[PDB]
């Protein structure tokens, strides 16, 4: 019945309307709509930093996703990190990951 | 006796692809040996002129000719000058015409509630201002269909009264008052020479305009981060 009109993953914020079909009466009918909107809560400010300060300021703006830092993650993308580590006495700068089943090559 | 020569227009670019100059003699004394001919500011010629029109009712003769062209050819600013020859007339009376941006905007004005509430007919206004030059053609297509042209007429252009230099048009689409159960799409396409690809097209259903509900169903949790 409904349709998907925004389904951005940045924000990730959920934009969808549907129509109510009524009773037998004039045309009054009455147009919603849906916004879903998830939390991050427990995250970082930069995607590829976790010592940022904890969100304090959860700004979302709905006129320009239905036309940038992105609060949640995403499953489908990988998210990778530098990290100098010694082990021994070599400075080596390997390649991290963030998320967990989503860098996995093909 | 009169002579002019309407400039051809956009709405017949778009659409037709195919410019063409013609300048009237019409109102003339009713003789024959009438030859239209197109003189160039280089030294070209046109091609051939047919189909010529009949005698007026009232006694005098029509004439009418053709020059097709290119596209480049007017943009650029050649002068065409129109020259005809007839008896009353000793000397070749010519006639020369020639051509004297900002990107348009398109808005769909949904009809307000009041005219709904009469449940005989709807009426749909595409808005269109801040562009410039006039004449711009303005056409109606439902799901890619153009409708019938006698179906929606587009207004004339009139100089903004804010902007000094700029223009505003108008196009109404009056349906059924029924019609809005579905919405028939009825997209507002628009054709401007200033525009890359010429093609603005916008939609307006029934779903998209002003909701009178909104549940921003917002959740928070320890464990968020994944936007399943
Ligand atoms: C803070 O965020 C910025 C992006 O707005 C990061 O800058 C780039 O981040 C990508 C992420 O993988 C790196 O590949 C680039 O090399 C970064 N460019 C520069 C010029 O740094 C920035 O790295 C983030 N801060 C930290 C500490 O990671």
């Amino acid at each position: 019945e409904r349709i998907v009109l925004v389904d951005n993953k940045c924000k990730c914020a959920r934009i969808t309307s549907r129509i109510i079909r009524s009773s037998e009466d004039p045309n009054e009918d009455i147009v919603e709509r849906n916004i879903r909107i998830i939390v991050p809560l427990n995250n970082r400010e930069n995607i590829s930093d976790p010592t940022s300060p904890l969100r304090t300021r959860f700004v979302y703006h709905l006129s320009d996703l239905c036309k940038e830092t992105c609060y949640t993650y995403d499953r489908n993308k990988c998210y990778t990190a530098v990290v100098p580590l010694v082990y021994g006495g070599e400075t080596k700068m390997v390649e991290t990951a963030l998320t967990p089943d989503a860098c996995y090559p093909d | 006796i009169r002579v002019f020569a309407i400039p051809p227009s956009f709405a017949s670019i778009f659409l037709t692809k195919s410019t063409k100059l013609t300048c009237l003699v019409t109102d003339l004394t009713t003789y024959d040996s009438v030859t239209i001919s197109w003189t160039r500011q280089n030294g070209e010629a046109v091609k051939t002129h047919t189909n010529i029109s009949e005698s007026h009712p009232n006694a005098t003769f029509s004439a009418v000719g053709e020059a097709s062209i290119c596209e480049d050819d007017w943009n650029s600013g050649e002068r065409f000058t129109c020259t005809v020859t007839h008896t009353d007339l000793p000397s070749p009376l010519k006639q020369t015409i020639s051509r004297p941006l900002h990107r348009p905007d398109v808005y769909l004005l949904p009809p307000a509630r009041e005219q709904l509430n009469l449940r005989e007919s709807a009426t749909i206004t595409c808005l269109v201002t801040g562009f410039s030059p006039a004449d711009v053609f303005v056409q109606w297509m439902q799901r890619g269909q153009p409708l019938s042209p006698e179906k929606y007429v587009t207004s004339a252009p009139m100089p903004e009264p804010q902007a000094p230099g700029r223009y505003f048009a108008h196009s109404i689409l009056t349906v059924s008052e029924e019609e809005w159960n579905t919405g028939e799409t009825y997209t507002c396409v628009v054709a401007h020479e200033a525009l890359p690809n010429r093609v603005t097209e916008r939609t307006v259903d029934k779903s998209t305009g002003k909701p009178t509900l909104y549940n921003v169903s917002l959740v928070m949790s320890d464990t968020a981060g994944t936007c399943y």
